Order: C-alpha cells, then sequence, then structure tokens
C-alpha cells in the first residue's frame, strides 16, 4: 500500500522557534488535493486534519498553530508544522495518517526535547 | 455521549418565516461539520448542506442554494436552518447530523428530526363517522382534520388484534382523512360493544364513537 | 454532482436469506461511500463507511464491497430487524449525495385479501358529504387493483387510497380506498361497488350495496 521514508524521531530545543514533524509518502498517485485526506494524531486525538474534498484544515484549540503545506501534498510531503509553544507541552509519538484515493496508510514519528 | 437534539414540530402557513435548531452535546461541537438533511413524505434523503461551527463555513447544495439559510451559534453549540418565505413543498422531515472526521464524510450521529408542515389550512377537530358492518369488519372514518397526527384506539386499548389504522390522506381541501378498521367474529356483533376512541391533540378533541350494525 | 443510483427498488426476500443491494455512481468516488438503514419513524442509521469498513456496534452480517463506480451492500442472514430501507451516500465530491433508496420487504406465501365495503353513515349524510369505503384486509403481495363502480359505471379521479406497512406478525398488507361524493350526487345513484383485483384471486371480487 502506501510507503514512507520513515523517521524514528525528531528533536527540538529552546532555539527551535518552530518544530516540524516529517511525513513523506513515497508512492502517491493522487493528481489532486481533493483526493487526499490527512489526519495527524497525538495520544489518540486528531490534532490536525486536512479535508481535501472540502479544502479545509481542522485543528483543536491546543494546536492552534498546527498546519501543513498543502502545495507539497501531491509530492508526498505531509509534514506537520507548529510553533514551539504548542510543541512544548506535546512531546511524544505523533501519528501521520494519510488517505490517498483508494489507499490508506500511516507512520509514527516521535517528538522529543533536548 | 454524542447527542443532537432538534426543536419541536412546526406548523406554519405559506409565506411565513421559520427557524429550526439543533443543539449538540457530549462532544466538541466546534470541531465537526453539521449537515442538514431533508426527507419529504415518502421520499428519499436529500443533503441540503453542511456548516462548520468553528468559522461558520457553510456549503450549500445547488438545489437549496438561495432557498434556505444555514447558520450556527458557538456560544450555545446550536446549528440553525432558516427560511424567509416558506412554501407548501417545504413540508418535510428535517434532520441535523454530525459529519464524521473521515474521507467518506459519513453521518455517524443523527438528530430525532423536525417535522415541518406547511399549508394554508388551520387547526381543526375531526368528525368521526362509524363504519357499520365468519369474519366481520367494522371501523370509523376520521375525516377533515388538521394537522397531523391523530390517535385511534378501540375499547380504550382493550382491543388490538386485527386493528388497522391506515395512513392519513391529504384531501383537496387541505384537510386530512383517516380510516381505522378492525376484524371481529360475526357472532360477536350482537353482544360485544365496539367503541372508536379518537384523540386529536392539536385541537384538543376527544371523541368516542360506538359502532353497531 | 455525482448521481447515486440504487438497484433494485424493492427486494422481497424471506427471513434467513441473503440480500445483495447495489449502488452505482456517475463517476469514481474512490471508496468514499457510506451505507445507511432507515426504519419507519426513525432517523437513518450508519452501517458502512469507506465502502467496506463497518461502524461501531454494527452486526457482522452486514458487509460492504466495491470500488470506483460499482458498490454493494450485503446482508448474510436476514433478521426481522433488518427489513427496512437502505441508502447509499458518497462523500468524495461536494455536493454530497444520497441514493434513491432500496426497500427490503419480507417475502411470504400469496394471500388473497378479504374485501369489505362500507356505505356512508347517516351522520355524515346530514353534513352534505358521502364517503364510501372499500377495505382490503391482510394480503400479499402488496400489488392490488381496486376499481369503483357506481351503477355499473367505472369511476375515476374521485377516490383516494392508503396502504398500511407490512404487518409485524403475518407480514401482510391492508388497503383502504375511500370514494368521496357529494350528498346530491350520492342520491343520484343506487348501486355502489368496489371491484378488487389481486394475485391471490382467480376472479375479481366485487362487494356491493344498494342505497337504501
Ligand atoms: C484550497 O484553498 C486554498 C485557499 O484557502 C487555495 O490556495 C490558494 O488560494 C489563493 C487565494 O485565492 C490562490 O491565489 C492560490 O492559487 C491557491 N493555491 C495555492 C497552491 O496557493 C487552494 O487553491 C484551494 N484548493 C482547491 C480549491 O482545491
Ligand atoms: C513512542 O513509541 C516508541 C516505539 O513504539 C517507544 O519506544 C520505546 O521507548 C522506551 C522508552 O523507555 C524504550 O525503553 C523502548 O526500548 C522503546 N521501544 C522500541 C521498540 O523502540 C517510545 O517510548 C514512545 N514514546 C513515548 C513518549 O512513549
Ligand atoms: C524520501 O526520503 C528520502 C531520504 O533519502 C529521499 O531521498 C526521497 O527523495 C524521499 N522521497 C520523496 C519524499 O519523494
Ligand atoms: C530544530 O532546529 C534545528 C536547527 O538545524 C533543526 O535541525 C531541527 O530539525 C529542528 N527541530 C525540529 C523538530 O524541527
Ligand atoms: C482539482 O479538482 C478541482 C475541481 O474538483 C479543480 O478546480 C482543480 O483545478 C484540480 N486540480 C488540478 C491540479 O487539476
Amino acid at each position: 500500500q502506501l510507503l514512507f521514508n520513515k523517521t524514528k524521531s525528531v528533536e527540538f530545543t529552546f532555539g527551535n522557534d518552530t518544530v516540524v514533524i516529517p511525513c513523506f509518502v513515497t508512492n502517491m498517485e493522487a493528481q489532486n488535493t481533493t483526493e487526499v485526506y490527512v489526519k495527524w494524531k497525538f495520544k489518540g486525538r486528531d490534532i490536525y486534519t486536512f479535508d481535501g474534498a472540502l479544502n479545509k484544515s481542522t485543528v483543536p484549540t491546543d494546536f492552534s498553530s498546527a498546519k501543513i503545506e498543502v502545495s507539497q501534498l501531491l509530492k508526498g510531503d505531509a509534514s506537520l508544522k507548529m510553533d514551539k509553544s504548542d510543541a512544548v507541552s506535546h512531546t511524544g509519538n505523533y501519528t501521520c495518517e494519510v488517505t490517498e484515493l483508494t489507499r490508506e496508510g500511516e507512520t509514527i514519528i516521535e517528538l522529543k526535547y533536548r | 455521549e454524542v447527542q443532537l437534539v432538534q426543536s419541536g414540530a412546526e406548523v406554519k402557513k405559506p409565506g411565513e418565516s421559520l427557524k429550526i435548531s439543533c443543539k449538540g452535546s457530549g462532544y466538541s461541537f466546534t470541531d465537526y461539520w453539521i449537515g442538514w438533511v431533508r426527507q419529504m413524505p415518502g421520499k428519499g434523503l436529500e443533503w441540503m448542506g453542511i456548516i462548520y461551527p468553528g468559522d461558520s463555513d457553510t456549503r450549500y447544495s445547488p438545489s437549496f442554494q438561495g432557498q434556505v439559510t444555514i447558520s450556527a451559534d458557538k456560544s450555545i453549540s446550536t446549528a440553525y436552518l432558516q427560511w424567509s418565505s416558506l412554501k407548501a413543498s417545504d413540508t418535510a422531515v428535517y434532520y441535523c447530523a454530525r459529519v464524521g472526521r473521515f474521507a467518506s464524510h459519513q453521518l455517524d450521529y443523527w438528530g430525532q428530526g423536525t417535522l415541518v408542515t406547511v399549508s394554508s389550512a388551520s387547526t381543526k377537530g375531526p368528525s368521526v363517522f362509524p363504519l357499520a358492518p365468519g369474519t366481520a369488519a367494522l371501523g370509523c372514518l376520521v375525516k377533515d382534520y388538521f394537522p397531523e397526527p391523530v390517535t385511534v384506539s378501540w375499547n380504550s386499548g382493550a382491543l388490538t388484534s386485527g386493528v388497522h389504522t391506515f395512513p392519513a390522506v391529504l384531501q383537496s381541501s387541505g384537510l386530512y382523512s383517516l380510516s381505522s378498521v378492525v376484524t371481529v367474529p360475526s357472532s360477536s356483533l350482537g353482544t360485544q360493544t365496539y367503541i372508536c376512541n379518537v384523540n386529536h391533540k392539536p385541537s384538543n378533541t376527544k371523541v368516542d364513537k360506538k359502532v353497531e350494525p | 454532482e455525482i448521481v447515486l443510483t440504487q438497484s433494485p427498488a424493492t427486494l422481497s426476500l424471506s427471513p434467513g436469506e441473503r440480500a445483495t443491494l447495489s449502488c452505482r455512481a456517475s463517476q469514481s468516488v474512490n471508496n468514499r461511500l457510506a451505507w445507511y438503514q432507515q426504519k419507519p419513524g426513525q432517523a437513518p442509521r450508519l452501517l458502512i463507511h469507506w465502502a467496506s469498513t463497518r461502524a461501531i456496534g454494527i452486526p457482522a452480517r452486514f458487509s460492504g464491497s466495491g470500488s470506483g463506480t460499482d458498490f454493494t451492500l450485503t446482508i448474510s442472514s436476514l433478521e426481522p430487524e433488518d427489513f427496512a430501507v437502505y441508502y447509499c451516500q458518497q462523500g468524495a465530491s461536494w455536493p454530497f449525495t444520497f441514493g434513491q433508496g432500496t426497500k427490503v420487504e419480507i417475502k411470504r406465501t400469496v394471500a388473497a385479501p378479504s374485501v369489505f365495503i362500507f356505505p356512508p353513515s347517516d351522520e355524515q349524510l346530514k353534513s352534505g358529504t358521502a364517503s364510501v369505503v372499500c377495505l382490503l384486509n391482510n394480503f400479499y403481495p402488496r400489488e392490488a387493483k381496486v376499481q369503483w363502480k357506481v351503477d355499473n359505471a367505472l369511476q375515476s379521479g374521485n377516490s383516494q387510497e392508503s396502504v398500511t406497512e407490512q404487518d409485524s406478525k403475518d407480514s401482510t398488507y391492508s388497503l383502504s380506498s375511500t370514494l368521496t361524493l357529494s350528498k346530491a350526487d350520492y342520491e343520484k345513484h343506487k348501486v355502489y361497488a368496489c371491484e378488487v383485483t389481486h394475485q391471490g384471486l382467480s376472479s375479481p371480487v366485487t362487494k356491493s350495496f344498494n342505497r337504501g
């Protein structure tokens, strides 16, 4: 099904103004963002969601700064970007679930502090 | 638990305005799309439109765009469906439902539905006429009432077997007509007493009609 | 708009048999299809989403399959609480649409209707209107033709009818046809009859009465 060039974990420090959690699908065949549905999970909660069919991003209030670059979706890039204030109290394992046309897969990335 | 409670049934006249509501509870109301579905009597489901209570982002179906207004209020977790000028064709059951956070945009939770009736008629109590009779049949004709519904029992609920209360029909006068029948042994027509208990709550009418040969 | 067409319109099957409901789309929806069931007087109930994924609390007898255009809802063993109307819904493109719907009715042995005719009461005649009622009781299948004959003349456009839902016990239907006439027109004739045509009848059953 869907494949990723997965990463074990990413680290950020005090110098990190914003953090970026990587998520790259290697075998995407979607030609339109309307065929893509991306959901980022943290501790069993949808902390980010991209509805391709409705072209809208959805975030809870504790992840107000969480967003992805939509223009990079069709290239397989579904990396999540947020500010340090939202990442400080949210260290742990993030799940990047990507729904692409007929196929669906997910990968787990860990966000740790140093 | 997730719950969507809608406003009560509405009986309006053509040309009047109407605003029905739907309050969500047991979940973050501002993080899920709310859809409105119309189901005309004896017809299929019609997706009217959706709204995201977070920023009041509204999407309408082409068949309902300009015909209706969808809004929401974050302060009380309530979605609204509003008309400016009702038509008789607006007579339907309206459901509010939560759009699941999935690629299929399915509706996981539904409201109880809001029955909206639109016609030029007014509230009127029914006239009950008897339907005099091995197996014999008898009943009563509940004619010329408005609006729906009407409840019919027999012998104060002591008789349920063979009882058939047919769906009402809308006559040309805009008034409803209903028939309720029951099959009883022909040998019981001489002794057993059969009473038609008709109750019309909208007009506060209670009629007990004795049916005999 | 992506049009969803369901087939067939009505499925008459016996309790225990399996049901195969189809759903065709005007274009590819890419598994983004959902299935619902609806019982009379109740809101729709989510069964399947993502074409094949069952919802929480949904029996294993319900199954989903298909991708792109052709889709299928499958019910392995029909239970009495499974006979209702089923809808399909796509969520790939806005506006989201539903199917026309497919009703699953219980199939039983053919039963002929018991026909009864009712003359208008003297109470109603005093008001100035006459309603003649023809009753069809407990029959199967649902298809039934009722014709009103007044003085051996076929009537048209002056009658209304309504049919009950499928009975919970014997799984039959009942029909009530009402002939509405004014008091003046009712007093112009003598013979009032209703001619019933049904599959369980080798000959059209005619119940009648003479005014007076
Ligand atoms: C999804 O919505 C966004 C805007 O919410 C669109 O992104 C850009 O919007 C600006 C503003 O009009 C345009 O100038 C750009 O051309 C849009 N594209 C990009 C890549 O920036 C985006 O077009 C929408 N996609 C749809 C409707 O499928
Ligand atoms: C995120 O998930 C990974 C793997 O599922 C967890 O990795 C384990 O981390 C503990 C921490 O003490 C180690 O002792 C184990 O050896 C690790 N197991 C593996 C298979 O790598 C990680 O702990 C999770 N992160 C959090 C914050 O719980
Ligand atoms: C996946 O990551 C690898 C890292 O070596 C990179 O070479 C490759 O271009 C990536 N694939 C994508 C995102 O197309
Ligand atoms: C933090 O900044 C460093 C600076 O190069 C970067 O390498 C690292 O990826 C950043 N951390 C995150 C989580 O983005
Ligand atoms: C994706 O589809 C939409 C319509 O659904 C269209 O407006 C848009 O141009 C398409 N994108 C591309 C890259 O073709």
